C-alpha cells in the first residue's frame, strides 16, 4: 500500500490500530506523529525532546492510548480525549536503565521489557506498574508473547525455561496481596510506583485529530 | 529611435542603450551642433604642456587611452 | 457500468441473456434511471450525463456542463434536474431533457476526482466528497452547505444514503467504515468495520442494508438492522479567500511579460537607429575627414 519515510529523521517506529484504523511512527527525535496511513498525509504532528534510539510505539487496538520506549529510561503515554495526545511522559522506576519492548493488551495496560531486563506489566490509566518480573542472573528473562483475552503467556528467558503462564492468572497475586493491603487501605500510587508527569523539557507531546 | 519621450522610457526599460548608437542618442538629446570645423581647430596645432604628463597623476598604464 | 466504452444491459435477473449497447469511450460511472425510467441515466465517459431511452440507438439527451468527468449521474424524482459529481471538484445541476445547467457547485470543497453524488429523498440537498474526506451537503441553486459530514481518511470515499434519507452510510478506499444520522448531524459512530473498504453501500431498494466493495472480495452483505453551525465558520470562513487571492495576480502577471514583451520592441526598433546615424549626420561624420586632412 505505502512506504513512510523521511529526508533524514530515521526512523524508530510505529503500529497499527487493531480493532479500528490509524497510524502513529516515529523518529529517532522522539518526534511521534500520526498518518493517514491510507493517503501518506501526517494529520498530526509532534516535536518533542526526548531523543530516544530503538524506540517501539505501542498502539491500542482501539487507539485512543499509545506508548512510547527506547534507549532512555522513560515512558511516554498518550490519551486522545485530550490534548496533545501524547499529554505527558514519566520516569520509571529505579533502576530501569531503557525501555526494550512496550505491548499493549486488553485492559488498561501494557508488558515492558527493560534493558535492566526486569520486565513490567503498566497500567496506564494512572501510569504505573501492576507486576514486576525477575530471573536470577544470566540465564535471565529475554523477551515475552501476550495473548489477551487471558493473557496466554510465552516466555523466554535466558535461563532456558520456556513458560508456560497467563498475565491473568499471575495479576491474582497482585489483585490478592493488593486487595488484603487494601483492608489497611494501601495506596496503589505507591504499590505500583506511579510514575509523575513531568517538564516539557523531555516529553514526547504531540497533538493529533 | 529619436525623441526625447521615446528616450526616456527607452532607457529606462530596455536600460542604458548600445555604444554604435552613441551619436544618435547623445546629439539628439544634447542638441550637439556636430560643429566639426571648430572642433577640427582645436585638434591641430602642435605641442600641449599642461599635460604632456598624465600618468603622473592618474597612473594608468595605456599609452593609447592616455593619448 | 464498467470500462466498457458501453453499458451492459443485463436480462432480467439472472441468466446471461444480453449484448452490448454503445455510449462513448470508457468507463461509465454509476446510472440511474427516471423514476419512470424512459431514460436511463449513464455517467458515461463524455464527461456527459448520456440520457439513454429505455433501449434506443442515437442520444436522447447527453449534456456535459462539466469540465472533466460525471462521476455521478443521478436523476431527482419531480424534477427535470439531474445531478453529478466530476473530476473538476464541481457538481451539476441539469435539466436533461432540456441540456441546461440551472446550477453548479464548486471548490462544495472538493480535492479530486469526486465521488457517487447522492440525493435527498426530493432529488434535493445533494451529497458529495472526494478523495478530500468531507462530506458536504448542498441544496440545488440555492447552492447552501448545512454542514460538513467529515469522512474517511481514505485514499477515495465512497457513499449511499438510507432510502429516507436519513443515514449517510461513509464508505471508502480505506476499510474503516462508519455510519451518520442526518436527522441528528451527529456521526453516530465509527463501526466495527472488520476488514472492509467499501466501494459502494448501495442499499436494498427499501429497507435493511448492504455496504461492499473491497479486500474481502465477498460481497458485503448485510441487514442493518438499524435501519428502521459549522456551515457558519464557512462564511468567511473561505468566502473572501477567492477575492483576496484576486488582485495582484494580474498586475503581476502584466508586470512581468506584458510589459516585457512589449518592451522587446524597444531594441526592435533601436537596433536600426545607425541607419539613420549613417544617413543623418553623417555629413559631418564625411565633411570632418576632409577638412581634418
Amino acid at each position: 500500500i505505502k512506504t513512510l519515510f523521511a529526508k533524514a529523521s530515521y526512523f524508530a517506529t510505529g503500529s497499527l490500530t487493531p480493532n479500528g484504523q490509524s497510524l502513529i511512527t516515529s523518529f529517532q527525535d522522539g518526534n511521534v506523529y500520526v498518518w493517514n496511513l491510507n493517503n501518506f498525509e501526517v494529520t498530526a504532528k509532534s516535536e518533542v525532546e526526548e531523543n530516544m534510539k530503538n524506540q517501539k510505539i505501542s498502539v491500542s487496538a482501539d487507539s485512543s492510548r499509545f506508548v512510547i520506549g527506547g534507549s532512555t529510561a522513560y515512558l511516554y503515554y498518550c490519551d486522545i480525549s485530550h490534548s496533545p495526545l501524547c499529554i505527558s511522559s514519566f520516569a520509571l522506576p529505579s533502576g530501569s536503565t531503557s525501555v526494550k519492548k512496550i505491548k499493549f493488551t486488553h485492559g488498561n495496560y501494557l508488558g515492558i521489557i527493560t534493558d535492566n531486563q526486569v520486565f513490567y506489566a503498566i497500567d496506564s490509566s494512572t501510569n504505573q506498574i501492576a507486576l514486576e518480573f525477575r530471573l536470577p542472573k544470566n540465564k535471565g528473562i529475554t523477551d515475552f508473547d501476550i495473548n489477551p483475552n487471558n493473557l496466554e503467556i510465552l516466555i523466554v528467558s535466558g535461563n532456558g525455561e520456556i513458560f508456560k503462564y497467563d498475565l491473568q492468572k499471575l495479576f491474582i497475586m497482585e489483585m490478592n496481596q493488593q486487595q488484603r493491603l487494601l483492608e489497611r487501605g494501601i495506596e496503589s500510587s505507591l504499590v505500583y510506583n506511579v510514575l509523575k508527569p513531568g517538564n516539557q523539557n523531555h516529553s514526547l507531546k504531540f497533538e493529533s485529530h | 529611435f529619436l525623441d526625447r519621450e521615446k528616450l526616456r522610457e527607452f532607457l529606462s526599460r530596455f536600460g542604458y542603450f548600445p555604444e554604435k548608437h552613441r551619436v544618435v542618442v547623445w546629439n539628439y538629446l544634447l542638441k550637439l551642433p556636430s560643429n566639426y570645423e571648430a572642433f577640427d581647430n582645436l585638434a591641430r596645432k602642435g605641442l600641449h604642456p599642461n599635460y604632456l604628463n598624465l600618468k603622473s597623476t592618474f597612473p594608468i598604464q595605456s599609452d593609447k587611452l592616455y593619448y | 457500468c464498467g470500462q466498457d466504452r458501453q453499458i451492459r444491459l443485463w436480462q432480467n435477473t439472472v441468466q446471461s441473456k444480453c449484448s452490448i449497447i454503445k455510449a462513448h469511450c470508457g468507463a461509465i460511472r454509476s446510472m440511474s434511471f427516471s423514476a419512470d425510467g424512459g431514460y436511463l441515466l449513464s455517467s458515461s465517459d463524455d464527461k456527459t450525463l448520456k440520457l439513454w431511452r429505455l433501449q434506443d440507438k442515437k442520444f436522447m439527451c447527453s449534456f456535459a456542463g462539466h469540465k472533466n468527468w460525471v462521476r455521478s449521474g443521478v436523476i431527482s424524482p419531480d424534477m427535470r434536474l439531474v445531478a453529478s459529481g466530476s473530476d473538476d471538484k464541481t457538481v451539476m445541476l441539469w435539466d436533461l431533457n432540456f441540456q441546461k445547467i440551472v446550477s453548479k457547485y464548486s471548490t462544495s470543497d472538493h480535492m479530486d476526482t469526486v465521488s457517487q453524488v447522492l440525493f435527498h429523498p426530493d432529488g434535493t440537498c445533494l451529497i458529495s466528497s472526494s478523495f478530500d474526506h468531507k462530506i458536504k451537503i448542498t441544496d440545488i441553486r440555492s447552492n447552501k452547505l448545512i454542514q460538513h459530514y467529515n469522512a474517511h481518511d481514505a485514499q477515495v470515499n465512497s457513499i449511499s444514503i438510507h432510502p429516507t434519507g436519513y443515514f449517510l452510510a461513509s464508505a471508502g478506499s480505506d476499510s474503516k467504515i462508519k455510519i451518520w444520522d442526518l436527522r441528528q448531524g451527529r456521526q453516530i459512530y465509527t463501526l466495527y468495520s472488520n476488514d472492509k473498504d467499501i466501494t459502494t453501500v448501495q442499499f436494498n431498494q427499501s429497507g435493511d442494508y448492504f455496504a461492499t466493495g473491497g479486500s474481502q472480495n465477498l460481497c458485503m452483505v448485510w441487514k442493518t438492522n438499524f435501519d428502521q453551525q459549522p456551515k457558519l465558520v464557512v462564511n468567511n470562513g473561505t468566502a473572501t479567500y477567492p477575492s483576496n487571492f484576486v488582485p495582484k495576480v494580474e498586475e503581476e502577471n502584466i508586470m512581468t511579460e506584458a510589459i516585457a514583451a512589449s518592451m522587446q520592441q524597444i531594441y526592435s526598433r533601436l537596433d536600426t537607429m545607425f541607419q539613420y546615424m549613417t544617413n543623418l549626420e553623417n555629413r559631418v561624420v564625411q565633411s570632418e575627414q576632409l577638412q581634418k586632412s
